[PDB]
This record gives structure tokens, sequence and C-alpha cells, in this order.
RNA sequence: ACUGAACUCCUCACACCCAAUUGGACCAAUCUAUCACCCUAUAGAAGAACUAAUGUUAGUAUAAGUAACAUGAAAACAUUCU
């Protein structure tokens, strides 16, 4: 629902542009369904800022649309299994534990393919340059 | 009934299309690299078994879509509407290339197919028409040919100039309709199922299946007209601009059956000829 | 002017007089203020006349809001869906009575120019004139100067 | 003579939206089969011409360095040679202009 | 009325026209390739051809020497005209120059032309090439040619 | 800035009116708008129609099955009008058949059936219910009320009237609110037919009469783009009906329609319905 | 001033149902305060109205007017933002649905005349607006045929009533 | 003979077609008193109402994209030439 007022308190400012920038001017239909394995803490470290790495293996649904309401990412009905390593940060007096950064391992499987095709231009050539 | 034959062939064709698209689910992203001289190195992240060289041209620009008529996919000519199957290198072939031999062959093949559709839908119901084959004739020959066996009732009838002009008028009606050239690489079993009534097409499908290491047979459809081709075709009938069914010649061995060869000539929009040059080409194609 | 105004043809709602007469006014809504001289006449109308009008017009549901927005008003809703809003600001009791009776008597059709003072669905009983009425026929239907 | 009346926007639109005043659509624009650039049929491809002009400017800078001064036009022919090229038997007795780049594909 | 008038009106008058063409021609002889407004190039092309003819007339020809002296404002080009350009075209009889239209000048949108002396050492201009003989129309015409040759 | 408030407020009111005209709010059922009392409205419904309904029957008539289903679904987080609508539909069809057969004894059963279908169709009943305010009192799950639901509720109201006051009063109601819907209507505007000439030939065979001879009675400008033809159908040299047209075929077809109207007694100048 | 054209890109439609035709993408772009007469810009805008993006770019690349280059830059920017931000699959699958020029904020200068008199020169500025719609350019309106003309005339003839009578 | 007015009649309703001038009935907006407290009322006031002064100021038109204006040539942008 683009509840940015609550999102500011829910996630860290380091994470907020990632949360709300690319999702601007498009409706997302993210929904949650029962998790697969219980969440557990992984490790914690430390003017002073807290940090907690938590591993989750849940099941989620995504459906990202356009300005015009046409689907461009993910089926809305079929759920997917998500493995995430979410790192929380806390302020150390009134702050709480907010999503700071999601760690994506290099061995993580590739994400869902996108509906539309894409063209990737080659290196542009100046008049004095030749393609090699 | 000819209408029943067309309906059943279309139903089988659509059944095969649905079966193949279902067999290819999801969206697998293949990588196709433009290997042509212009816009070199551009990579299209296309959808496997859905995206086409037409889609790649659309990504490039509108000039590519308008002028590009064949696709060398990894060096092999590909119909512009033939869904791509794997990551590969693509090059678009136009009529005005340095050596447009493959494009010329494809244009001749597609013009012959259009002629075949016109012949099938021209004659009256009483007379029966069997399109035996479209012989692969060189462009230098001056005409594209389609061989057909007509009803024995017409074993002496020869089309008049008005009949030929009516044939050309029907061909121009197809051109105005601007029907895309749908393609399918099907199994010989399904091809024989589609063309079971036509013995000539049955044996031609058998020849093509034998030639190919597998039982893959190319089936082409303009609209409601399915036929077996010897290679890739042009995208749309609207590519043809000047089109004329020039003449009909009965082949020498008339004793088994009367194989009448419909000879015509055509030129695309990109290569329009002046009126006088076109008339001379018509005269040459009437032979 | 007529040219700068919409027009319609004379009509009823559902052939309102053929079988039976149905009063087309179905709802009256008086928004009246407790205080405020603008609705003094409306208050007196509610005190002295709205009950008699209601019992004279059993087919009209009358609402009295006693808390208006802007000026005191009477909103008349008709069967055909028309809504006519009339301000009863600074109107006397008799003025409001006449206005309400006019709303009760009229139909919901737009008060715009009416093209014709009459409306027939059967303008002709003997057959509408055409050029061949009153024209005699000729033997074998021969047109003038026809040889045969 | 001064105008007798203000001209209305209706009259003015009828005048200045006439087809005689509208910009005509050009139908001689095509694509250079060489490089795929837009060109008019009778006019040189702008991008190809810019390429040729830049190379000519470099060659002429080298020519100026070789000549070293005004009024020094050689009375002998000139040949441009790129890296990895040697004067031919025909190129003998012709002043050599050496270019530091490699031979362009469009140059021959 | 200008029926049959073959010369443009350029510069500030007749002398100015001649001087403008002379400067363009001197530039053409020096650089062997010149950009200039299309009309001025078209006017100067005839003088370029006539200069090559005068150079062919010979170094020792007094009339040719006087013509070259007038028409080349930089005198180091006269030996060039007589010992490079004319020998380059001794075999030819005409068409020593190549004139092509160029995209309009960005300054004033002027119609522009490039004029060069054929056979220069500069990179070749992107000449217009006819359609390949292997195109569909050309192949059909080749078939016509072969049939006509065989029949008649 | 100019001191004052009244002009600014007037401008705000005009802006609000223009905004309502440009982007009118989605239609909302009258029940959800202010000044609504369902009991008073349903009483005034009967008093308007000058009929003594029984309030329970009318309330049941106005409530649909879909409304009950939606109400139960909402309650998760009443007697429908089905039988009343069935009774009303059956009685209305039979009484309309009686009316039409008494008025036009020469009309065939197919014609009477088509007329009754027109008079009880979704379009006619929808129009009548909308202008009788049935839609306002209708309890449905979606708004605006679809014509099928509106027709069902209207016939439920007719059935409620039947149970409350009787067949005679219900017949008067049907005469007043459905029979009047054919006033000004043309026979074949209500009963769509194909091949009126063939249908006329069938009727003449039923009457043991030979097929009529189509014959050109009058014509004008035959060779122009605006011809007028009058074609008359003759039964044994006797004119039964003539009709105009642009082409001879159209004129003949229209003459067939005129002959059918005359045979069925549904001519334009027939005796008007008695009320 | 008004800046509604910029805001027209920020409207988000509700997601479409599966049984609903795909809504074509619409991209609004503008250049404000172009040193050019809006009357001169109008001809270029009118020229490229209704054409595909590639056809418009080709036409503008060979037009001598100063505004042609500006409109070409605006169209290229609109194409780029159409691909990047408005989820347009193909660059070339766009046509100019709207192209207009508007008056900009202009500056007044003095033009000296010959007898101590003067005029007020206006340093004219113009805006330029485009809407690009995804898809092939809509076909041009076919010319009226004789059959269509005759049909319209006969409809008018049939529409006649007997006026000012019962 | 008919046609033929704002004359006259007919159905209904009525203060509702002269300049200057004069009598009268109303009245927009504003402020104030007191209300209303919703956008009005009763009064008291007054910088109290603009299709017109070659009116003043500002905006933008029309004439008009018109009149008019401007940069000698090539080039290696070094330079050379006229
Ligand atoms: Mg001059
Ligand atoms: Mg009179
Ligand atoms: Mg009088
Ligand atoms: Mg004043
Ligand atoms: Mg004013
Ligand atoms: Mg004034
Ligand atoms: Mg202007
Ligand atoms: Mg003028
Ligand atoms: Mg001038
Ligand atoms: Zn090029």
């Amino acid at each position: 629902n683009s509840d940015h007022d609550r999102l500011h308190t829910l996630v860290t400012e380091h994470c907020f542009p990632d949360m709300t920038w690319d999702i601007k001017y498009k409706t997302v239909r993210w929904s949650f369904v029962e998790s697969l394995e219980p969440s557990h803490v992984v490790q914690v470290r430390c003017n002073v800022y807290g940090q907690i790495t938590v591993r989750m293996h849940t099941r989620q649904t995504l459906a990202i649309y356009d300005r015009f309401g046409r689907l461009m990412y993910g089926q809305e009905d079929v759920p997917k299994d998500v493995l995430e390593y979410v790192v929380f940060e806390k302020q150390l007096p009134y702050g709480s534990w907010r999503m700071h950064t999601k760690i994506v391992p290099p061995w993580a499987p590739p994400k869902q393919p996108i509906l539309k095709t894409v063209m990737i231009p080659g290196p542009q050539l100046k008049p004095e340059e030749e393609y090699e | 009934s000819p209408t029943e034959l067309t309906e059943m062939r279309n139903d089988l064709f659509n059944k095969e299309k649905a079966r193949q698209l279902s067999l290819t689910p999801r969206t697998e992203k293949i990588e196709v690299k433009h290997v042509g001289k212009t816009d070199p190195g551009t990579v299209f992240v296309m959808n496997k078994n859905i995206s086409t060289p037409y889609s790649c041209a659309m990504h490039l620009s509108e000039w590519y879509c308008r002028k590009s008529i064949l696709a060398l996919v990894d060096g092999q000519p590909w119909d512009m509407y033939k869904p791509l199957t794997k990551s590969c290198e693509i090059k678009f072939l136009t009529f005005k290339d340095c050596d447009p031999g493959e494009v010329n062959k494809a244009y001749w093949r597609s013009c012959a197919m259009m002629m075949g559709c016109v012949i099938e839908r021209a004659f009256k119901d009483e007379y029966m028409v069997n399109l035996v084959r479209a012989p692969e004739v060189p462009v230098i020959s001056g005409a594209f040919c389609y061989d057909v066996v007509l009803d024995s009732k017409l074993d002496e009838w020869m089309p008049t100039k008005e009949n030929l002009r009516s044939f050309t008028k029907d061909a121009h009606a197809l051109i105005y309709k601007d029907l895309p050239f749908e393609t399918l690489e099907v199994e010989a079993k399904v091809a024989l199922e589609i063309f079971q009534h036509s013995k000539y097409k049955v044996d031609f499908i058998e020849e093509k299946a034998s030639q190919n290491p597998e039982r893959i047979v190319k089936l082409h459809r303009i609209g409601d007209f399915i036929d077996v081709s010897e290679g890739p075709l042009i995208p749309r009938t609207s590519i043809c601009f000047q089109y004329e069914v020039s003449a009909v010649h009965n082949l020498q061995p008339t004793q088994p059956s009367l194989i009448r060869r419909f000879q015509g000539v055509s030129l695309p929009v990109h290569l329009r000829a002046h009126f006088t040059i076109w008339d001379k080409l018509l005269e040459r194609s009437r032979k | 002017t007529a040219r700068g105004t919409p027009s319609r043809f004379l009509a009823s709602v559902l052939h309102n007089g053929l079988g039976r007469y149905v009063q087309q006014l179905q709802r009256l809504s008086f928004s009246v203020s407790r205080d405020g001289a603008s609705s003094r006449g409306a208050r007196e109308f509610v005190e002295r006349e709205v009950i008699d009008f209601a019992r004279r017009n059993p087919g009209v549901v009358i609402y009295v809001n006693s808390r208006p927005c802007c000026v005191p008003r009477v909103v008349a809703e008709y069967l055909n869906g028309a809504v006519r809003e009339e301000s009863i600001h600074c109107k006397s009791v008799e003025e409001i009575s006449t206005l309400v009776q006019k709303l009760a008597d009229q139909s919901g059709l737009d008060v715009i120019r009416i093209r014709k003072p009459f409306h027939t669905d059967n303008p002709s009983i003997q057959g509408q004139w055409h050029p061949f009425t009153n024209k005699p026929t000729t033997f074998r239907g021969l047109r003038p100067r026809e040889v045969q | 003579a001064a105008p007798k009346n203000r001209r209305t926007i209706e009259v003015n639109r009828c005048r200045r939206r006439n087809p005689q005043k509208l910009i005509k659509v050009k139908n001689n624009i095509d694509v250079c089969p060489e490089c795929g650039h837009l060109k008019q049929k009778h006019v040189l491809c702008a991008y190809c011409y810019e390429k040729v002009c830049k190379e000519t400017a470099e060659i002429r800078r080298q020519i100026g360095k070789q000549e070293g001064g005004p009024f020094k036009a050689p009375t002998i022919e000139t040949v441009v040679l790129y890296t990895g090229e040697t004067p031919s038997e025909q190129d003998q007795g012709k002043r050599i202009i050496e270019r530091d780049r490699k031979r362009p594909s469009w140059f021959t | 009325i200008s029926h049959g008038r073959v010369f443009r009106r350029m510069g500030l008058g007749p002398e100015s026209r001649i001087h403008l063409l002379r400067n363009l021609l001197t530039g053409l002889v020096r650089h062997e390739r010149i950009e200039a407004p299309w009309a001025r190039v078209d006017e100067m092309r005839g003088y370029a051809e006539k200069l090559i003819d005068y150079g062919k007339l010979g170094d020792t020809n007094e009339r040719a020497m006087r013509m070259a002296d007038f028409w080349l404002t930089e005198k180091d080009l006269i030996p060039k005209l007589f010992q490079v350009l004319a020998p380059r075209y001794k075999d030819q009889t005409g068409g020593y120059t190549r004139m092509l239209q160029i995209p309009n000048r960005s300054l004033d949108r002027a119609k522009m032309a490039v004029i060069e002396y054929k056979g220069n050492c500069l990179p070749p201009l992107p000449l217009p090439r006819r359609d390949s003989h292997l195109t569909l129309l050309n192949q059909l015409l080749q078939g016509l040619r072969q049939d006509l040759r065989q029949s008649q | 800035v100019k001191k004052g408030f009244r002009a600014a407020f007037r401008f705000q009111k005009e802006l609000e009116r223009q905004r309502l005209l440009r982007c009118p709010p989605p239609p909302v059922r009258r029940s959800e708008k202010p000044n609504w009392d369902y009991h008073a409205e349903i009483q005034a419904f009967g008093h308007r129609l000058q009929e003594n309904f029984s309030l329970d029957l009318l309330k049941t008539a106005f409530v649909n099955s879909c409304y009950i289903k939606s109400e139960e679904a909402k309650r998760q987080q009443l007697k429908s009008n089905q039988e009343l609508s069935e009774q009303g539909t059956s009685f209305s069809q039979t009484c309309l058949t009686q009316f039409l057969e008494d008025e036009y004894p020469d009309m065939p059963t197919e014609g009477i059936k088509n007329l009754v279908d027109f008079l009880t169709g979704e379009e006619v009943v929808c129009h009548v219910a909308r202008n009788l305010a049935v839609e306002q009192l209708t309890l449905s799950e979606e708004f605006p009320v679809p014509p099928a639901v509106l027709q069902q509720t209207f016939f439920a109201v007719i059935g409620a009237l039947l149970q409350s006051s009787g067949p005679e009063r219900t017949a008067l109601f049907i005469r007043d609110f459905l029979i009047t819907q054919m006033t000004g209507k043309e026979l074949f505007e209500m009963w769509k037919i194909i091949n009126p000439m063939g249908l006329l030939v069938e009727e003449l065979k039923k009457r043991n009469v030979s097929a009529p001879e189509s014959r050109l009675t009058r014509q004008s400008g035959g060779t122009t783009a605006l011809p007028l033809y009058f074609v008359g159908l003759y039964c044994d040299k006797k004119l039964i009906a003539e009709g105009p047209g642009e082409t001879v075929l159209v004129a003949e077809e229209e003459a067939a329609r005129v002959a059918l109207r005359k045979l069925y007694g549904f001519t334009e100048n027939r005796r008007p319905w008695n009320y | 001033i008004s800046r509604k054209w910029e805001k027209k890109n920020k409207i988000v439609y509700p997601p479409q149902l599966p049984g609903e035709p795909r809504r074509p993408a619409e991209i609004y772009h503008c250049r404000r305060q172009i040193k050019y007469s809006k009357d001169k810009m109008w001809y270029l805008a009118k020229l490229i109205r209704g054409m595909s993006i590639d056809q418009a770019l080709a036409q503008l690349e060979f037009n001598d007017k100063k505004g042609a280059k500006i409109i070409k830059e605006v169209l290229l920017e609109a194409q780029d933002m159409a691909v990047r931000d408005h989820n347009v699959e193909f660059r070339s699958n766009l046509y100019i649905a709207e192209s207009t020029s508007g008056r900009g904020q202009c500056l007044k200068r003095i033009r000296y005349h010959g007898r101590g008199r003067f005029g007020i020169m206006e340093k004219v500025y113009c805006h330029y607006f485009v809407k690009l719609v995804e898809g092939p350019p809509p076909p041009p309106e076919p010319p009226k045929t004789a059959v269509a003309h005759a049909k319209e005339y006969i409809q008018q003839l049939r529409s006649r009533t007997i006026v000012h009578t019962l």
C-alpha cells in the first residue's frame, strides 16, 4: 500500500531507498503465506549500532505491475520459496530492530525470469572507431 | 467437402500449435547476439520458443522490421515468425543484401504458396483440385511455378486471359489481406494426419521426412491454407507488390495424369519495377 | 433563447394517463434550520402545512431534516429519476406552499422548450399523405408517353 | 496601408494551416545499407561522411607537418600508408604520409 | 527572363564571381577535395575541368601558363597543376572532377557539395553504389537478357 | 486580495458543481443516500400505484435471492421473492394472453406469444420498473440492478399484488402498466419476423386461399437512385394490401407486412385499447 | 505557470484483470523554455503528429528548421524513458499520439526605430509536448467513398419528418 | 374572393415598449451592531456596482512569422587567398 510513513519506522534509512525507489509508480501485490522452517538467529556484532543476522526460509508471492496495471514480474497466485539472510540494525536509545540489509549469497539460485524481452546494446562506435 | 478439409486441417494445425506452446511453458531467457554489420554486438534477452527474429528486429528498430525478411540464425535461414529455440547469433537478411540468394529463394517459395492458395480456392466446387507440389525453380528461370492436377472434366480446358487476370486479382486480394506466414516444424506423423486426403502431399511429406534425419516437416499456413514448403518463407504476403499469374502449361507426360504448371512472376515492394520492365518480365514469365 | 437551449418533445413518463394516473413526485426533502431567519418560512410551513400536504399526497414520502447545508432547500425526486432542488430561502409560508404544490403537480421531465404543443403516436387514421394519394391510376399502369 | 480590421483567429488558422504552409513529408529518406544510418537518396550518409572528413583531416595534418610551411605543394604524387604497410612498386617516387592508426576498412 | 543564361550571379558582380570561383578552384587544386555551397561548386566544376585541359596543353604553352597564373592564386600550385594533375589525367578526356551533395551546412542550412579531383590520395568518398546484380529484380533481368541472347 | 467571503464561497460551490459534472461519483443505490426510510418508501409505493398491497408480501417481493446470499456472506464475517416472482410471471403471461386474444382474435398463437414475450421482456419490464421506482426498493447484491433481477422483482411485485387484492385488480394493474407499453408500437416492431411473404402465404393456405400475386401498382423514378415503388398483393384480382419501398423487393416485403397486419387486425388505425 | 504534463507520467492505473485487453503504455514528455517561436514549432509538431517514433525521428533528422533538432532530442529522451521507466518492450513500438507547442515565458526588449521611436521586441520562448503511445501508429482515416457519401445522403433523406404539423 | 399588424376578438395573465427630467419598488458586494454560527437575517454605514472618457496600468492579440537585420573564400583552423 506504499505506507511510507510506517516503512520509515519499519526499515533503516540505509535500506529505505532500496525498499521504495524502484517500486515507485507501480503496484506490487506482495503477500505472505505459511513459512517452511522456523526463523533463527545466525550471528550478532556491534555511536554504537546493533546488528543481527537472521536466516529465514519462507514462502512468498509476488506480482509487480506497471503504471498501467499490466503484470511484469511474477504470478500473483503461485507462491515461491525464498531463502533470505536479513540483517537488522538498532540504535543504541529509542530505536528498534529495523531491516538494514539483505545478504544475497553468490550461490543463491537466479531470480524469477521477467515477462518482457530486453535488448542490450553493444559498445557504441565513434566515427573514427571500428567494431572489433 | 473442401470446407470440411480446410476446417479439419486448421483444427489439427491449431492443436499442434497449442501442444507445442504447452510443451514449452514458463519463460526461459535465451541470449541472441546480433552478428550483422550494423548495430554489432547488441544482445537480445529473448523468450525461448515464444520470441521470434521479428521480435529481435522490433527491438532493433522499425527499419529492421520493414526491410528484414529472413533471419540467418547461427548461419541457417529462419522465417521471421519462427520462434527461436536457443541462445544463438542472428543476422537479418533483406532483398538488397550483397548476395540475397536465400531471400530470393524464400520469396519465390512464398509467392508459389500464394499461387497455390489462389488455385485451390479459385475453381468451382464441381471440379476437384489437387496441389501436387511447388517445384523449386531458380529466380533466373523467370517465374515461380506451382504444379496442380485438376479435375478430369477439365482435361482439355485452358485458362483464358480473363481467367489468368482473375487469378491475379485473387492473389492481389491475398496481398491486400496481408496474411502472416505462420510456420511449424511438426512431426511427419502429424503432417500426414493433416494431409491424409492428399496423396501427393502425403508422398511429399514422406520425402521430406526421409531427407531430414528426424521426422521433422515444415508446415506453412497463410490463412486457412496449410502447405508443405521446401524452406523458409517471407514474413507477410504484403511483402509482395507486383504479382501476376502469368500462364499455365500442361506437362508432357499427360498419360498418367495431367500435371498443369501455373507459372507466375512477382516482385516485392522493395524492388518495384517500372511498367515497361514489368511487362517484359511478364512476357518472359509466360514461358 | 431556443437556439441556445436544449429542447424536447411533449411526453409523459410511462403513458401516465392511459390506464391510471400515477403522481410522478415520489420524494420531498425539506432541509430546514432551527435558527436563522432564512428558514423562518420553512419552519412555519413545517409547523402548519407539511402534515396536510403529506396526507393529501400519500404517494410522496416527505422528509424534514432540520439541519440543512447552505440555504434551506426542498429536494423533489420523481419516479423517472429526476431530481429538482428548489431553495426555500426567505420564502413565505404561502410561497413555499405554492412551490411545493407545483412540484407535486409537475412531472420529472425537464422544464425546457417543448417543440410541439401535442404528441400523437397515431397521427393518422386514414393514412398519411403520400404523392400517390389522390393520384388516379391508369390502365395497365402505363406511365405518360409510354408506347404500349 | 494599415489594416482596416483585426484578422480573426479563424481566418488566421485558415491561412497558416494551409497545406502550402505545412511541412511536407520527405519520402527520400532511407537507411544506408553499409552502416545502417539514415540518409537521403541523393545525399551522402552523414555519419560515413563525417568518418571520411575526420580521416582526411588527420591525413592533411600529417601533410602539413611534412610540408612545413606555406607554398610547399609537392610536384609529385602522394600516397597514404597506415601501420604495417610498405610502399608498393607503384608507390615508388611518391611522397608517403604515415598514419599511426591501422588501415580503415572503408579505405582501400 | 533568363533563357539560355548559363552563368550564375555570384558574389558582388562579374569580377567578384570570377574571384570567388578562383579561390574555390585554388583550394581544389591545393587540397584535391573541397566542401562548398552546392551552387558555387557546380559553377566552379567547369573551370576545374578546363584547368585540367589547360594543364594538359603543356607546361611550355604560354597561353596555358597565363591561364594557370591567373586561375591559381598560390603559385606553388602551378607546378602541381602541370606536373601532377595533368599527368594524372593524360589518359582521360574528361570527367576529372567528382561532385556529390553533402548534408546541409549547419550554419545557414545551405545546400552543400563536396568536389574532388578523381584519383586523389584522400580517403574515398562514400559513393552511391547501384543495387547488387544478385537482387531479385536484377536476376530476373539477367534471365531476360540470357533468353533474348539465346533466341535472337 | 479583496475582502469578503461570499464570492469566494460561491466560486467554491460552482467549482464543486463543475467537478461533479466532470467526474460524477459512481452511482449509489438510493437506500445508501440521505433521506431514506424503507418502511415509508414501501408504503408510498402502494399508495402511489393506488393499490392495497400487504406490506409483508411487498417486502418479500422486493428482496432477491442474491441479496440474501450476499447478506449471509457479510454476516459470516428472509424469504426471497422467487415464488412470488414465479406466480407473478405466470399470471402476467396468462392474463396478457387473455387480453391480447380478446383484443385480436385473428392474431395467431405465435403472434400472441411474441407479443407477450415483448411485454414481459427484460427491456420493457426494466423500463417500467425503473420508472415505477421498483429499482429503488429492490434489495440486490449489486448496483445498478441488472435488468434480469429488476424484471424478477417487478413480477414478484405483481404476484404480491395478486395475493393481496386478487386477479381482477392485478389484471387492471397489468393493463395499466404493461398493455400500455404497446401503445404507438408497431406489430412487427414488437414481433420480429423473417420472410413476411412466406408467413403470409402460410396464413392464406390456412385460410384455404391461393398465394397472392405481387403486382406493381405505382412507381416513380424507376431509373434513379431514389425510386418509389408501390407493390400490391392481389387475391383473385382483389387488392388485399399494398406497400411502398425503394426497390421492388422491399416494396413487396412491406406489402406482405401490411397484409399480415390487416389479417391479424393489428392495423395502425385499429380500435384503440379500452381503459 | 502550469506543469500538468510532467504529472501525467505519475498516474498509476489499477492492475488489469486477466480477461482485459492490455493497456498500451503512454509516456508524456516535454521541453520547456525553448528559444523558438511557438508558431514555428507548431509546424514541426503537426508534421510528426500521428507518426511512429522512428518515422518521426527520420523526418526530423533531415528538416532544416531549428526546432527539428530540439524535437528530435525530446523524442529520443521520451523513447529512453519509455523503455527505462514505463516498461515499453520495444523502442520502435511507439507513435506520437500528441505533439503540440505552447507559449513559454517570454522576455521584452526594445527595438530602436528611426525617429527616436521604438518597438517592444519579444524574446519568444516556446514549450514542446509529446505523448508517445506504445503500438503501431493508428491507420490514417480512409477517404470518404462515393458509397459512403450516398449512404449518408440517403440517411439524411430518411431522417426527414413532416415539420410543424401533428 | 383571399392574403394581410403588436388593430380587435379569442384561452390565460397583466406594473412589465418615449429623449432630457422626475416619482417610486427592489437590489449585488463590502464593513459594523446583533444574529446566524452553513456561508444568512434585521438594521447602520460607505472609496457601495463600468460594453464606451484617442481613459491609467498590466497581459495578450492583429498587422505577422510580415518589415527589417546579419557572417569575403578555402583549409591542416597552422595558414593562405580575394
Ligand atoms: Mg547575392
Ligand atoms: Mg393575421
Ligand atoms: Mg392592444
Ligand atoms: Mg466607485
Ligand atoms: Mg472592466
Ligand atoms: Mg476604456
Ligand atoms: Mg505571429
Ligand atoms: Mg503583408
Ligand atoms: Mg525583406
Ligand atoms: Zn552510412
